[PDB]
């Protein structure tokens, strides 16, 4: 009896088996909609479109996230993004496979308890665990000290671990990732003449952030640089083919992780949340978290994030001691990898939550047996 | 533990009607 | 209007048949206007014959293709629209863009208006100009579009699926002659 | 030495000077010109009319707005609008003026850029200012906080402004405004039978717009008194001496400010579109943005339009609170009677942009002095 790990972010749902090295499956969770009128008869119309359809044939759709920072909002929609996962991509009953799903830290408990209740009576399985993201990536780093900078496309949080402890009281959570960064690269489109408002446009907008896009070094020289010289603007095609010219939204964009003023959020940036949850924790154990950074999620893509966040925490950090950023080249899919070498652990069996104890003890098990 | 480890389509549809005339 | 200019008088509606007889044998569109203009202004090669019914010979020459250019020209007889590459160029910006590609791939005419034997051509040069040049306008001109409005009729009423989508004579009887705003398009 | 203020609307130019009530001159901003050939020799025949001349010549010119949804395409029919404004109009030469004009929310800012070239270049002035026509209504509804909805012929935009603080990240922007309607009523007309295809019809059609339709305090309520019984037809009498009769057309072209799904815009509507910049503002200043609803521009004057807007966000909004819609009887020019106090203050003397200042800092000063 195999095991699946399907993690269920607001970006993309990632699924596959365990013990594989890469993840089968891969898509955007989304769920679209038809909006203009169907005169074609026949022809197998659909009322919703999920996953890669949905993004294929997107001009004519109202895309939904049904995950919003973390907190699952429409719970019909998720229903159809499991269903889909299960029973389209990876094409396995649930009823025979355990199933691994992810969350992000600090999270409300009826999200918890409501996912418990679909996944046990809708996705009925042998068992289910949910486990945290962060601790999935320090499995997949394989160190087991290090803090753990986790930002998918809704959820950016630090969980700090020493020697096999998580801090409880040293987590915290942002919500501000790569979904936002994708309406403030709109807001900052509109400047140069580019219009995008619909549900369409963002995915367009969000292939500019992920294929251009990087975050810079030093924010004032390159401002001054692209302001100078025409040598950092880009081109890229649209699907119709017209071709936008970007300059300093190449890296105006990801400068929001490091000052989320920019979108009026009153918070501090993300290496300032790494500092102060390495300072919230114990003294002796500061040594280990400064050497073992280690950043996860697609939105550390950028090309030049480990070298700003190295120079931002030894600004921070006493100059006494190094700093290293431990990135993985396939650190998108370390919540995956780990995830996959966590249902290959064979002492993981014990902690599987079964269909006999969620009977015997409501929906209420998964506060317990869970973090 | 030890007892339970013991156990263990536009195209198709126009193509028919050009065929139908 | 432009036959008159030669000397050949029709204001009746009888030779309203025999203008668009012309108009259907001898008429074509000109790829490019000036340099047919400055042809036909040159040497009368272009000048073709057309025999009456009571026995007359007419020669026409540059109304040959003045006549088709009024659907990329509109302002000959005096209308502010624009011309018919341009209604389909705007009606595709109209739309949304993610589309737009798929528009370009399948510019389909119909109609007996487009049965002039340039009109393709020129369709394609003037879109080709208008779209951005990475882009592939393909010009879908069958040689059946004189009666494809037919032919897709019998397509549609050939369908099982149809047959639930028609307006009864019950349904007319609840709801007044006002059941067909809501159930056709 | 008196201040100009010069709304360039995106269907209306308004101009006038400080310290006044009413606006100077307001006149469309259209270019004509002829599309027949003169065969009439001499008497002054104009290669263009702008303005006036050109609203009353109508039926021989082909107009165009130089303006569209806010950012001007032709600036050459801009140039002319300004020249015509200047020189016509108010009959007062701009380099003895300064003059502010009014700017829709996030406009490219390489409009910016040739508004503050051709204002110091060709119209040169000792000053110009751009300001946001939101902050304007506000100073006009004479209050300190609220969120404007200012909905003109081009731009809809929301902007709550609290304490004489903008929040720049609550900003809404929806491109459905009066020449949209003029458009659908043009596309359902059609439905009884008269056609209006030429850009001189949209005058008519404008003012078949202006004078007989109304917001409906219930839509499918008014739709059943509609198609009941013939109260609601009214008619009226084109140019040529017909008698047009229209019923629901009334009462179905503002209803696309709240449904725009009916041209086709995935957006919502404009009562949602106040509602989720209320919550995008900070939760203790929303109770005061309830009760200072201001209402500005030339579309929000159908005379059912605050009841309906009261209702849908007395609805929207939880009931513990107080929903007031200000809507004051001369809402068409406040944004210029903003304008007439703002460039009367005598502490807004000192942000202005001057000539000296344009001249050492490129047109680059108009993004840093301007909000
Ligand atoms: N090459 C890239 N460059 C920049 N950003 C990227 C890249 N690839 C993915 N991203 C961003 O990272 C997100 C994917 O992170 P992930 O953890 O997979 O999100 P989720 O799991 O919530 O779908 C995407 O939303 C995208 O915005
Ligand atoms: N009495 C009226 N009733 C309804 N709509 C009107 C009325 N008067 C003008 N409008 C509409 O308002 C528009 C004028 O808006 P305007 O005041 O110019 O705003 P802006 O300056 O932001 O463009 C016109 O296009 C017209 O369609
Ligand atoms: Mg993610
Ligand atoms: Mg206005």
């Amino acid at each position: 009896t195999t095991a699946l790990v399907c993690d269920n972010g607001s970006g993309l749902v990632k699924a596959g088996f365990a013990g594989d090295d890469a993840p089968r499956a891969v898509f955007p969770s989304i769920v679209g909609r038809p909006r203009h009128q169907g005169v074609m008869v026949g022809m197998g119309q659909k009322d919703s479109y999920v996953g890669d359809e949905a993004q294929s044939k997107r001009g004519i759709l109202t895309l939904k996230y049904p995950i919003e920072h973390g907190i699952i909002t429409n719970w019909d929609d998720m229903e159809k993004i499991w269903h889909h996962t299960f029973y389209n991509e990876l094409r396995v009953a649930p009823e025979e496979h355990p199933t691994l799903l992810t969350e992000a830290p600090l999270n409300p408990k009826a999200n918890r308890e409501k996912m418990t209740q679909i996944m046990f009576e809708t996705f009925n399985v042998p068992a289910m665990y949910v486990a945290i993201q962060a601790v999935l990536s320090l499995y997949a780093s394989g160190r087991t000290t290090g803090i753990v900078l986790d930002s998918g496309d809704g959820v950016t949080h630090n969980v700090p671990i020493y020697e096999g402890y998580a801090l409880p009281h040293a987590i915290m959570r942002l919500d501000l990732a790569g979904r936002d960064l994708t309406d403030y690269l709109m807001k900052i489109l509109t400047e140069r003449g580019y219009s995008f408002v619909t549900t369409a446009e963002r995915e367009i907008v969000r292939d500019i952030k992920e294929k251009l896009c990087y975050v810079a070094l030093d924010f004032e020289n390159e401002m001054a640089t692209a302001a100078s010289s025409s040598s950092l603007e880009k081109s890229y095609e649209l699907p119709d083919g017209q071709v936008i010219t970007i300059g300093n939204e190449r890296f105006r964009c990801p400068e929001t992780l490091f000052q989320p003023s920019f979108i009026g959020m009153e918070s501090a940036g993300i290496h300032e949340t790494t500092y102060n949850s390495i300072m919230k924790c114990d003294i002796d154990i500061r040594k280990d978290l400064y050497a073992n950074n280690v950043m996860s999620g697609g939105t550390t893509m950028y090309p030049g994030i480990a070298d700003r966040m190295q120079k931002e925490i030894t600004a921070l950090a006493p100059s006494t001691m190094k700093i290293k950023i431990i990135a993985p080249p396939e650190r998108k899919y370390s919540v995956w990898i780990g995830g996959s070498i966590l249902a290959s652990l064979s002492t993981f069996q014990q902690m599987w939550i079964t269909k006999q104890e969620y009977d015997e003890a409501g929906p209420s098990i998964v506060h317990r047996k869970c973090f | 533990r030890k007892q339970q480890l013991a156990e263990e389509c536009v195209i198709d549809a126009l193509l028919a009607d050009i065929r139908k005339g």
